[PDB]
Parts: C-alpha cells; sequence; structure tokens
C-alpha cells in the first residue's frame, strides 16, 4: 500500500479540506472520534482507505493531512469542530497575521519565516509512509497565502521530494463570492511559479459552483458551506479510486490526463446535482447523467468544449452503473454531441465504476442519488479561463495599479511581466494544439 | 436602461442598429473596452467569445454565432457539405466543389482531376472556376493559377447554363438575408435582391469576366452598361416576381423561394448542435447573407454564405428595425413581421 | 486577536472620538462603567479589537486621549461614557496649541509627544497582534492638526509596518474657527499623503449642509455634526467589530481599496439620513439611491465630477442579501461613466446582521473617487490666496518655520491634485 | 466500438472503450530568491527611516 498526503493552504484550502475529510469519514464509516468498526485490523493494515488514513494502537484512524494558514481564525474552527478529535495539534499550523491578499507577502515576507516549519511537519507524516506517492494541495488562486505560500511550498516540495507526484485543487477566483480586486495578480503570479512543479491541477471556478448551487439546489444566496459541500463531492469522486478498490495511483492521473506537461489543467464535470429539498426526482439513467457531462452547466469551469479539442476523457461512475449502459449512452452521445479529439490522440474513454453510490452529508443540500458520474476531460476550451484572467491582469498592470503593495514586500516589478509572458505562452500552447 | 458597445466601426448594418438603439432613449452606448454591457456588436475577426457571460447580473448578447465560419469560409463550407451526413456529398443544390491547397503547402487535387477527366471524356461541359476567401475549361490553367497563390482555394463546377434575364441576355445572383435569434428561430427577410449583370452572357469567352461575375463592385468598375436595365444592377423581389410571371408563367415563391427556404433551413439546422447558445452562459444572434444561383431549369444553387454581409441601400431601414425587434428587443424588451419564420425541430 | 489602538488629539479629535466610543460601546453592549450587558454573543465575538479586558470582566476602550489644553479632555472625563476611559490614557498639557500647526507640530507639541508615545507603546506591548492605529482629529486647528500629524510621523517610525488610518475633518469656509485653517489643513495634508494608509475626509461644510438641507436642522451645532461622524465611524468599522464572511484586517482592507500609494483619501457616506416620517421602513432600493446620492456624502464633492477608483458598501440589518446584490449591481450600470474600467470588479459589498441602534437597516459608503481633488483644490485655493501675500505668516515663522516649508506643502498638495487628475482620464 | 481491459472486483469494475484510433531550482537558489527579496525590503525600509531621521 502507498500513501497520499493532503496539504491544505489558506482559507479556501482549509474549509474545502474540512468538507472533504467530512465526506471521507462518512464514506469509509469513520466516526468523528476516529474509530472505524468495519476495520478489523486494529492498529495497522494496508487497505484501500489506508492511503488516506493512518491507524494508531488505540484504533484511531487519522487523516494524512496538514493544514496551513498564516492566520488562526479559520483553523481554530477545525480545532473545536465536530471532527476535532480526528487530527492532532502537530497537523494544524497557523501564523498570527495573514498575507492581506498579497502574493508577495505570502511567498516572500511571511512564507520565508514559516516554510521550514511546515516542511518539518510534513516530514513527520512522510516518516509514517511505507511508500509515499505524492501530495494533494488544496488552495485558492486569489488568496495571498493560498497563492503566495502554495507556490513556495511547491518549490520546496520538488526539492525534498523529487520523485513524488503533486496534484493541485485550485479555486479559480469569482467576483460573486470575492471582495478582493487583486486576485488576478495573485492567480497569474502563482500559476507561473507553480507550473513546473504541479503534475495535474483541477481548477474549480467559484462562478461555476455558485450557479450550480442557485440553479440545481435553489439557494438564493449560497454560502461557503454550500459551495464546499459540493466541491468535496467532485473531489471525492476524483479521489475515490485512491481510497476504494477501483480503477489506482497518483501516477495514473498525469499519464491518463496530461500528455503535454504544461497543459495539466483538466476540466471536471459532475452530475446529477439534485436538491434534497426536492420532494422526489426521477432517478436519471446512466444515459442521462452521462449525457449531462457535455452540458457546460455541469462543469467546474464555465467554457465551451465544442470549440476546443479533447486530449483525454475519463468517466468515473459511482453507484448502480454497469458497462452495458455506459457504452449504450456513449454511442448515443457521439451521434449527437460535438467532440473533436486531437489527431495525435485516440478518440476514446477510460471508464471506472464504483458500486457504492455517492455519499451525502446528513442535513446537507445534496440529495442522495442512485448513480452519479464525474467526467475528467482535458479540453483546450479551458484556455478561456486563462484568457479571462490574463485580460483583467492586463487592464490593471497597464496602469501599474496595486503594484506598490507587492514591491513593498520585496518582489520586483519584472516578476509581473515575466509571469504574464508565461501566461501568454500558455495561451499560445493551447491554441497551437486546439485550433486549425 | 440597457448598455451596448461597438467593436466594428466598418459595419454598415450595425452602424444603423446602434443608431436605432440610441434613438429609443432606453439604450446607452459605452466605450468599446467597457465590459458592463448587455449587448456587443463585435469585431469580425478574433472576437473574444471566451470573455462573454461572466458578468454577474448582466444578461449578455452578441451579434455573432461562435462557429459559423464553418459555413461562411469557402474552404470551410465545402468541407461541411461533403463531411456532414445531413447534407451528404450527394447534396443536389451545391455545385460539385473541391478543396485545393497550393503546392507550396486533406487536399482533393487527385479527386478533382478524376472527375475532371471523366467530363472531358464524356463530351460534357467542363468549365470550372477557382476562388478563395482571400474561370477556365482547362485543368492545367486552374491548378497553375492556384500554385501562383499561397492560400487555400476551391474549384467548383461553373454553371454553364445560368438563367438569363431579358432584355439583355445577362446573368445574376440572388441575395437573401436570414436572421437567427438566440432561441435559434430562422427568420428569412421577405425582401431579397438580385445583383444582376449589365453585360450579355458570353459562353465562348470566359477571359472577359464582366459577363460572368455578378459582384456589385465588379459591375460598377469594369462593366460599361452599369445601371441600364435596373438601378445599381439590383432588382428586387417585386419586379423579378413580375418578370417571372410574364416570361415563364410562374412565381418567385414557387419557382425559387421554396428552394431557397429549404437551403437556408438545411444549412442552419445542420450546425445547430454546434453553435446553439441554448444552455450557454451568453446568447448569440447573427445575420447571414446567402448568395444563390439560378440555372435555366429554374433550379436554385447555393454559391456561398456571408457571415458579415452588407445590405441593399433601400432595405437598410426595414431590415435593421427588424433586427432590433426580433433579435435585440426579444432579449431586452423596451418600455406584421418582415420575416418568414422557418419552423423546424430543435 | 487583532487589536486596534485608538488615538484622539485636539478639541475636534477628542470630541468626535468621544461620541464614537459612545456609539460602539452601545452596539457592543458596554455601559458607561465598562461592564457587559448585551443579549448576543456577536457583541463579544470581536470585542478585543477596540476594548481591553480588565479584572472582573471589564472592558476598557483602547483609546489614548491627547490634547495640549486640558479644556476638552475634562469634558470627556465628565461626559456620558467618560469614566470608561483608562485614567492613564489622558495625556494633556496646559499651553494649548493656539490653533497653530507649528505649535502643535514643532514647539508646544514637541514637548508632550514623548509622553503620548509612552502610552501607545504600553498599549501595543499588550496587543497579542496589533492590527494598526486609528486617529481622530481636525486639520484646521493646531493640536490634532499640528501634533496629530507629528504623532503619526513618530508612530510610523516605531511601528513602520502597522496600518495607520485616520478620520480627518477638513476645514470649510462655511464652518470656520480661524482664518489660518487653510495653512493648517495644507500642512497636515502633506503629512497624511506620506504616512497614512486610509484617511476618511470629512468636510464640515458637507456635515453642515446635510444637517441643514436634509435633516431640516435650522441651526446645526458641532454636536449635530459629530452625531453623523459617530455613525459613519461606526459604519466603516462594522466589518472589523462584528463577525461575517468578510473577515479582513486593516491591511487586507487597504490593499483592496488603495491602488496607488498616495491616493488613499476616501469620501464616506451614510444612509439613511431622515428628518424628524422618521419611523418609515426603508426598502433596499431606497438605502442604495441615497447612499450613492451626493447629498448623503460627507466630502462636499460631486462624484459625478470624477471617477471612482474603488467602492465599498457595508449594509447592516436583517435584509435580503439576494436583493442586496441585485441593487448594487444596478447602480453601477446606471452610471458606468463614473467608474474606471481598468480596475475589474471595483465595487464590493458586505452584509452584517446587527443594525445601528434604532435603525432597522443602514448603509455605510466608502468611496475612493478622483472627485476628492475638488476638496483639495478648495484648500489649495484658500491657502494661496493668503500665502501669495504672506498673510498671517508671522504666526508661523515666529514659531520657527520658514517660508520654504510653506512653498513645499503648497507644491506637494498641487501634485496630489494632478495625480488625481491623470487617473480621471 | 471496442471494449478492452475489462477489470472487475467486488467494489466495482473498470474498462476502456475506443471509438477510433489515432492519426528545477535547487534549495540553494530558493534560499537566494527569498533572501534577495528580504534584502530589498531592508533597503526600502532603510530609505524610509533615513528620510524620517532627516
Ligand atoms: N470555494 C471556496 N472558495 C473560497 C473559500 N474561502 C475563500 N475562497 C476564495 O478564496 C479567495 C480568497 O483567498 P483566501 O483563501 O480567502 O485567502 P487566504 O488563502 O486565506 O490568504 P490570505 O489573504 O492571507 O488570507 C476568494 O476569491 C474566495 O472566493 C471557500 O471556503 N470555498
Ligand atoms: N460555380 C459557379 N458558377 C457560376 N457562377 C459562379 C460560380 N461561382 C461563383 N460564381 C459567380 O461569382 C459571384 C460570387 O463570387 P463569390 O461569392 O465566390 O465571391 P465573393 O464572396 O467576394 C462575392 P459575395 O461575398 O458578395 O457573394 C456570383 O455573382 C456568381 O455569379
Ligand atoms: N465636526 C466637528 N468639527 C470640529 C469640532 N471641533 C472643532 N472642529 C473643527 O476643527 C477646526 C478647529 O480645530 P480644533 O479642534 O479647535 O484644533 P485643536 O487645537 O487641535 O483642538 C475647525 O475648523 C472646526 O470646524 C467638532 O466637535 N466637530
Ligand atoms: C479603522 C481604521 O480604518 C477602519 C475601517 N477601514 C476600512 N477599510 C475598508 C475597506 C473596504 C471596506 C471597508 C473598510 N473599512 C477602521
Ligand atoms: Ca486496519
Ligand atoms: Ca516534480
Ligand atoms: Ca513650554
Ligand atoms: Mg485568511
Ligand atoms: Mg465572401
Ligand atoms: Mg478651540
Amino acid at each position: 500500500m502507498r500513501e497520499c498526503i493532503s496539504i491544505h493552504v489558506g482559507q479556501a484550502g482549509v474549509q474545502i479540506g474540512n468538507a472533504c475529510w467530512e465526506l471521507y469519514c462518512l464514506e469509509h464509516g469513520i466516526q468523528p472520534d476516529g474509530q472505524m468498526p468495519s476495520d478489523k485490523t486494529i492498529g495497522g493494515g494496508d487497505d484501500s482507505f489506508n492511503t488516506f488514513f493512518s491507524e494508531t494502537g488505540a484504533g484511531k484512524h487519522v487523516p494524512r493531512a496538514v493544514f496551513v494558514d498564516l492566520e488562526p481564525t479559520v483553523i481554530d474552527e477545525v480545532r473545536t469542530g465536530t471532527y476535532r478529535q480526528l487530527f492532532h495539534p502537530e497537523q494544524l499550523i497557523t501564523g498570527k497575521e495573514d498575507a492581506a491578499n498579497n502574493y508577495a507577502r505570502g511567498h516572500y515576507t511571511i512564507g520565508k519565516e514559516i516554510i521550514d516549519l511546515v516542511l518539518d511537519r510534513i516530514r513527520k507524516l512522510a516518516d509514517q509512509c511505507t511508500g509515499l506517492q505524492g501530495f494533494l494541495v488544496f488552495h485558492s488562486f486569489g488568496g495571498g497565502t493560498g497563492s503566495g505560500f502554495t507556490s513556495l511550498l511547491m518549490e520546496r516540495l520538488s526539492v525534498d521530494y523529487g520523485k513524488k507526484s503533486k496534484l493541485e485543487f485550485s479555486i479559480y477566483p469569482a467576483p460573486q463570492v470575492s471582495t478582493a480586486v487583486v486576485e488576478p495578480y495573485n492567480s497569474i503570479l502563482t500559476t507561473h511559479t507553480t507550473l513546473e512543479h504541479s503534475d495535474c491541477a483541477f481548477m474549480v471556478d467559484n462562478e461555476a459552483i455558485y450557479d450550480i448551487c442557485r440553479r440545481n439546489l435553489d439557494i438564493e444566496r449560497p454560502t461557503y458551506t454550500n459551495l464546499n459541500r459540493l466541491i468535496s463531492q467532485i473531489v471525492s469522486s476524483i479521489t475515490a479510486s485512491l481510497r476504494f478498490d477501483g480503477a489506482v495511483d497518483l501516477t495514473e492521473f498525469q499519464t491518463n490526463l496530461v500528455p503535454y506537461p504544461r497543459i495539466h489543467f483538466p476540466l471536471a464535470t459532475y452530475a446529477p446535482v439534485i436538491s434534497a429539498e426536492k420532494a422526489y426526482h426521477e432517478q436519471l439513467s446512466v444515459a442521462e447523467i452521462t449525457n449531462a457531462c457535455f452540458e457546460p452547466a455541469n462543469q467546474m469551469v464555465k467554457c465551451d468544449p465544442r470549440h476546443g479539442k479533447y486530449m483525454a476523457c475519463c468517466l468515473l461512475y459511482r453507484g448502480d452503473v454497469v458497462p452495458k449502459d455506459v457504452n449504450a449512452a456513449i454511442a448515443t452521445i457521439k451521434t449527437k454531441r460535438s467532440i473533436q479529439f486531437v489527431d495525435w490522440c485516440p478518440t476514446g474513454f477510460k471508464v471506472g465504476i464504483n458500486y457504492q453510490p455517492p455519499t451525502v452529508v446528513p442535513g446537507g443540500d445534496l440529495a442522495k442519488v442512485q448513480r452519479a458520474v464525474c467526467m475528467l476531460s482535458n479540453t483546450t476550451a479551458i484556455a478561456e479561463a486563462w484568457a479571462r484572467l490574463d485580460h483583467k491582469f492586463d487592464l490593471m498592470y497597464a496602469k501599474r495599479a496595486f503594484v506598490h503593495w507587492y514591491v513593498g514586500e520585496g518582489m520586483e516589478e519584472g516578476e509581473f511581466s515575466e509571469a504574464r509572458e508565461d501566461m501568454a505562452a500558455l495561451e499560445k500552447d493551447y491554441e497551437e494544439v486546439g485550433v486549425d | 436602461m440597457y448598455t451596448f458597445v461597438v467593436r466594428d466601426e466598418n459595419s454598415s448594418v450595425y452602424a444603423e442598429v446602434s443608431r436605432l438603439l440610441l434613438a429609443t432613449g432606453q439604450w446607452k452606448r459605452l466605450r468599446k473596452d467597457n465590459p458592463r454591457f448587455n449587448l456587443m456588436l463585435g469585431e469580425r475577426n478574433r472576437l473574444p467569445f471566451g470573455r462573454l457571460g461572466h458578468e454577474p447580473g448582466l444578461v449578455q448578447l452578441v451579434n455573432y454565432y461562435r462557429g459559423a465560419d464553418k459555413l461562411c469560409r469557402k474552404a470551410s463550407l465545402v468541407k461541411l457539405i461533403k463531411t456532414s451526413p445531413e447534407l451528404s456529398e450527394s447534396c443536389t443544390w451545391f455545385p460539385e466543389s473541391y478543396v485545393i491547397y497550393p503546392t507550396n503547402l486533406t487536399d482533393e487535387r487527385e479527386v478533382f482531376l478524376a472527375a475532371y477527366n471523366r467530363r472531358r471524356e464524356g463530351r460534357e461541359g467542363n468549365v470550372w472556376i477557382a476562388k478563395s476567401s482571400a474561370i477556365s475549361s482547362e485543368a492545367s490553367e486552374l491548378l497553375d493559377f492556384i500554385d501562383e497563390q499561397g492560400q487555400v482555394h476551391v474549384i467548383q463546377k461553373y454553371l454553364e447554363k445560368p438563367l438569363l434575364l431579358e432584355p439583355g441576355h445577362r446573368k445574376f445572383d440572388i441575395r437573401s438575408w436570414v436572421l437567427v435569434d438566440h432561441l435559434y428561430n430562422i427568420y428569412l427577410y421577405r425582401e431579397g435582391v438580385l445583383r444582376t449583370s449589365s453585360e450579355p452572357y458570353n459562353s465562348a469567352n470566359f477571359q472577359d469576366k464582366t459577363c460572368h461575375l455578378t459582384n456589385h463592385c465588379i459591375q460598377k468598375e469594369y462593366s460599361k452598361n452599369y445601371g441600364r436595365y435596373e438601378e445599381g444592377n439590383e432588382m428586387f423581389f417585386e419586379e423579378f416576381n413580375q418578370y417571372l410571371m410574364d416570361a415563364l408563367n410562374t412565381t418567385l415563391e414557387n419557382s425559387i423561394l421554396l428552394q431557397i427556404k429549404h437551403i437556408i433551413r438545411s444549412c442552419l439546422m445542420c450546425i445547430e448542435p454546434a453553435i446553439s447558445t441554448k444552455h450557454l452562459h451568453y446568447q448569440s444572434f447573427q445575420l447571414f447573407g446567402f448568395d444563390f444561383m439560378v440555372d435555366e431549369e429554374l433550379k436554385v444553387w447555393l454559391i456561398e454564405v456571408n457571415g458579415a454581409p452588407a445590405c441593399a441601400q433601400k432595405l437598410y431601414a426595414e431590415l435593421c428595425q427588424g433586427i432590433v425587434d426580433v433579435a435585440i428587443s426579444s432579449v431586452f424588451p423596451l418600455a406584421t413581421s418582415i420575416f418568414i419564420k422557418l419552423h423546424h425541430h430543435h | 486577536m487583532r487589536e486596534i489602538v485608538h488615538i484622539q488629539a485636539g478639541q475636534c479629535g477628542n470630541q468626535i472620538g468621544a461620541k464614537f466610543w459612545e456609539v460602539i460601546s452601545d452596539e457592543h453592549g458596554i455601559d458607561p462603567t465598562g461592564s457587559y450587558h448585551g443579549d448576543s454573543d456577536l457583541q463579544l465575538e470581536r470585542i478585543n479589537v477596540y476594548y481591553n479586558e480588565a479584572t472582573g470582566n471589564k472592558y476598557v476602550p483602547r483609546a489614548i486621549l491627547v490634547d495640549l489644553e486640558p479644556g476638552t479632555m475634562d469634558s470627556v472625563r465628565s461626559g456620558p461614557f467618560g469614566q470608561i476611559f483608562r485614567p492613564d490614557n489622558f495625556v494633556f498639557g496646559q499651553s494649548g496649541a493656539g490653533n497653530n500647526w507649528a505649535k502643535g507640530h514643532y514647539t508646544e507639541g514637541a514637548e508632550l509627544v514623548d509622553s503620548v508615545l509612552d502610552v501607545v507603546r504600553k498599549e501595543s506591548e499588550s496587543c497579542d497582534c496589533l492590527q494598526g492605529f486609528q486617529l481622530t482629529h481636525s486639520l484646521g486647528g493646531g493640536t490634532g492638526s499640528g501634533m496629530g500629524t507629528l504623532l503619526i510621523s513618530k508612530i510610523r517610525e516605531e511601528y513602520p509596518d502597522r496600518i495607520m488610518n485616520t478620520f480627518s475633518v477638513m476645514p470649510s469656509p462655511k464652518v470656520s474657527d480661524t482664518v489660518v485653517e487653510p495653512y493648517n489643513a495644507t500642512l497636515s495634508v502633506h503629512q497624511l499623503v506620506e504616512n497614512t494608509d486610509e484617511t476618511y475626509c470629512i468636510d464640515n461644510e458637507a456635515l453642515y449642509d446635510i444637517c441643514f438641507r436634509t435633516l431640516k436642522l435650522t441651526t446645526p451645532t458641532y454636536g449635530d455634526l459629530n452625531h453623523l461622524v459617530s455613525a459613519t465611524m461606526s459604519g466603516v468599522t462594522t466589518c472589523l467589530r462584528f463577525p461575517g464572511q468578510l473577515n479582513a484586517d486593516l491591511r487586507k482592507l487597504a490593499v483592496n481599496m488603495v491602488p496607488f500609494p498616495r491616493l488613499h483619501f476616501f469620501m464616506p457616506g451614510f444612509a439613511p439620513l431622515t428628518s424628524r416620517q422618521q419611523y418609515r421602513a426603508l426598502t433596499v432600493p431606497e438605502l442604495t439611491q441615497q447612499m450613492f446620492d451626493s447629498k448623503n456624502m460627507m466630502a462636499a464633492c460631486d462624484p459625478r465630477h470624477g471617477r471612482y477608483l474603488t467602492v465599498a458598501a457595508i449594509f447592516r440589518g436583517r435584509m435580503s442579501m439576494k436583493e442586496v446584490d441585485e441593487q448594487m449591481l444596478n447602480v453601477q450600470n446606471k452610471n458606468s461613466s463614473y467608474f474606471v474600467e481598468w480596475i475589474p470588479n471595483n465595487v464590493k459589498t458586505a452584509v452584517c446582521d446587527i443594525p445601528p441602534r434604532g435603525l432597522k437597516m443602514s448603509a455605510t459608503f466608502i468611496g475612493n473617487s478622483t472627485a476628492i481633488q475638488e476638496l483639495f483644490k478648495r484648500i489649495s485655493e484658500q491657502f494661496t490666496a493668503m500665502f501669495r501675500r504672506k498673510a498671517f505668516l508671522h504666526w508661523y515663522t515666529g514659531e520657527g518655520m520658514d517660508e520654504m516649508e510653506f512653498t513645499e506643502a503648497e507644491s506637494n498638495m498641487n501634485d496630489l491634485v494632478s495625480e488625481y487628475q491623470q487617473y480621471q482620464d | 466500438m471496442e471494449v478492452i481491459e475489462l477489470n472487475k472486483c467486488t467494489s466495482g469494475q473498470s474498462f476502456e472503450v475506443i471509438l477510433k484510433p489515432p492519426s528545477d531550482p535547487s534549495l540553494e537558489e530558493i534560499q537566494k530568491k527569498l533572501e534577495a527579496a528580504e534584502e530589498r525590503r531592508k533597503y526600502q525600509e532603510a530609505e524610509l527611516l533615513k528620510h524620517l531621521a532627516e
């Protein structure tokens, strides 16, 4: 058995991580105190769930995770929340004043002082792994700590863990839920210094999750709770193959979804998202939920995949799904949808079925469904997300607005244009592969 | 108070739409770089579709469908017809065409020669025409003319038996304007135009191309009978309908319109799942200029489709007001249609 | 624990600061003696930000009262909430500043500053993590103007990486004590351009006009004007004193409101402003129109005469957050020309559930607009009208200053105006 | 329409369907980037204090 360490950084990463590990416990039947009756091997074992939980002599199942935040208000919640008993103090690291939405402040000014401590805590978890695979880094693009400290932590991880894989879960900044005006700067600053160090990154545009909540769940003004409870579903389905007996290792994600290194930004699609407040709903068939994977209204990032080209497609089914129905819907959808693959890649689908249906948080917003499917697709149409941001970046940088706050922390103005020239190349790389 | 922007100062059609929108007092124009707009009258090339539909609380509408260039590019249309089953390579209303790449760059050179040699052997007419978005009966001249250029070209069968108007013995083409709204209703402007030739058609001299090309700019520059029979070499559906009755004893609706309406439907329905803005975070609408040819058997042929067409000087007011009524006002309501809806299955 | 150290200097400073502590003390359920008596825990969630906790569950405002004459601070100590203030935090002399910036900054004030900083340091040494400082004062006097800017300069030296925001009352020709106020305001502004992160410009003429034309007060008073400054000071701090998804510290706020270092001057606004029809419920739209109306703004500047760099709206009350989002999104599209298009999403909104005392719901407006230059032009105009003839200069040259320092403060504020001008285009 | 590598077990199964065939910086350097930034912070704060002593 091979272990996986999760690293949550910033407000967004911590709260999302709190929602994920909640779902993980409900899925593996772990109680808030850390006990697991179904686990008969007490104090040890190399099972499918042990890739994410460790076991103590007392039978406590402990997450292989670390929480980092330059401010103690967000992580204090975890220290007194329902699942306080799961983690031990070493796993929760906090400073005393945040990065004030300033990438430089998180990367250079504050990061420098707390970087060697985090690595040492991570080393403590690594010293418990018999065959460590890599890390799952949850963070936000707009946060100063989420963008600033993550980029530094990645650079040091590629040094202390050369051969290990690293996957990001990045939160794309959306104005409807953000009061920050500089998140474009931070996003482009962090995707630049983090590119060469991340092997596969799933972006979640808060704009997408927001409309999915208002439209499918009839929530007029959704909260971060409502947003995270959903994201963790998508994260759970993407990580389910590492915790359960279905297809398996973090190396597969890059091999299966990232042919070209820089283009490591897959697009996620999840369905069905049904409101628990709904009296009762027609249980969507495999064809219907599979046909939903090609409606943009179910994508973690709003974009048009009909005007890009695909490089890969996985279909992660959870629930009552059998191969015969998957192929039936697939042939049905090919003759109806616009799906253009690149000529250097085959036109097919990798499919994984997990029979245990998606678990839902009691009293939560998501209705229990009998079969759910999350599709991971590497489209060039996700380059729209880079164009959107790179434009905003250009609008402000032209007037050098807000640049002094960064230079004030020791960063040089050139790192802006340098990071922007990198995003201009990354936009060119997508157009080369997707347009004729 | 709705807001809109203008990113194509050369558009004669939407220069009037913006003029009408402002005249309503309920629309306000912003600078061309301000993103808080309900509507965008965007640029022809490299329109930034990826930046639309991401402004909270703003229903955004654009005047171009993303993906319609498959239908308006010479080399793109040929590819869409032969490769789309809804149209098939056996499409009966589109001239036998081939996509030829200059030898300095798939390509249908060998497939073209095979069909060319077949005609030459069967004593059939074999006058083709080469053109590009950027006439000869000999295959060597057509292929050599393309090599002398550096962009994609298309060789399609030249209609050697075109319907000729009298008096004059002249050729012509028909321009129909089709408006597609966000819901994807297909409205045909009841008013069409015939861009005619003022020179007697001559089948023994394709060298002088003034009697073979019915473009409005070529006639007003190289033709010596410009404006003789009709003003500006433009005849409208009323006169052309009357001539058909006197000469051929039929109507424009039966003889030509029915086929045109079918061609319009067939093309837009073919690419509907590929450009439809039904479940999209923004909405699209576009005005199309369809160019038709009519042979001596009263069969209607498709020439090309223009994605950014101009309009006849006399029809700018009526057509533009209809755009505002059914395309813009239908999405942003203010405080007998001139179009013919082409019902269909979505 | 993100503590904030409060300072109030001069007559105006202390009087305004006093009413401020009166206003938030009531909101946080703290009575005149320092005991807690609220019915909700939101009142204590962030109480340490502006209050220290003493023995017996007492809450002592972290406010340092400073003045050169004792007159005003004796009023505060005998005021409604007077006894709440730490007796040691009263730092005052006897000479007074004579409404002379030089005296407060160079001579009379110089003799008292070190004792004030001793108190500031004492408060800082007990702050688990100091957020920053806030100063209340006028710019037309001598103490809060002359010594207040002197304090600020000495605080930035000892705490260079701490946020320094101020509430500054601009002198107007309509509500004027002395003719030398243009001299004092101009000299203070130069200091504020260099050493403050947020400066809320409060024009007395604006407060007056609001109390006269809107509130229907025939004869407004310094006490009437200050009530408005209490409500506004309480509004712009709600995101700091109460819990919400906003979170944010003094530094996170500045980063998002100040795109250029020396353009950190805001025009605040409050709403509603109702005359005694005073019990009528106010809908979410009515709060918003007035809030963006110029008559409800306190800088005597017409926003339609400039462009907004950034804008922040803080709502308080039990209202529809969905409907809130809807109305804010509506105003910007109605008046797009008055917002710069090169700062994406430069209008932010926050919601709080605790309304001010007696109001079902209120709205506090914070505006970083380029129209604020008109406030500085008025000051610079009056300044030069006097300085060209060296009128009343002897009151300053006598205290040790040279004509050169006046010519510098002149040029520095005229540059500030040009800076505001370039971005308006 | 070819299904391949059909993998089955008790908790689920996995397979592949094909429709058509085809056609770093060292720790030394990082410490320098960090210190160089801390050095520009020291020089900017120095210039501030120098202007303040003046
Ligand atoms: N989906 C989701 N997004 C969040 C959440 N919390 C914050 N965000 C987003 O994160 C962005 C801001 O970054 P934060 O994570 O809050 O800041 P930070 O990482 O704590 O770094 P600091 O600035 O030092 O506090 C905003 O655009 C928010 O939309 C969350 O719980 N869920
Ligand atoms: N196969 C063919 N047979 C007969 N005539 C043809 C033809 N192909 C083109 N033409 C002539 O060419 C003219 C149109 O040329 P084409 O449309 O390809 O160029 P263009 O796009 O610059 C003009 P527009 O865009 O306004 O329709 C028509 O008037 C038609 O008479
Ligand atoms: N709004 C308001 N303004 C005041 C008050 N007291 C003084 N001012 C203004 O402050 C200026 C005089 O400053 P003052 O407080 O006397 O200076 P000091 O010597 O520092 O106390 C004048 O322009 C007044 O308009 C007050 O209580 N409220
Ligand atoms: C003490 C000194 O400043 C304050 C309040 N600052 C403040 N900045 C803000 C920026 C955006 C929104 C509200 C804000 N409020 C209290
Ligand atoms: Ca076990
Ligand atoms: Ca690596
Ligand atoms: Ca003395
Ligand atoms: Mg934080
Ligand atoms: Mg053309
Ligand atoms: Mg006085």
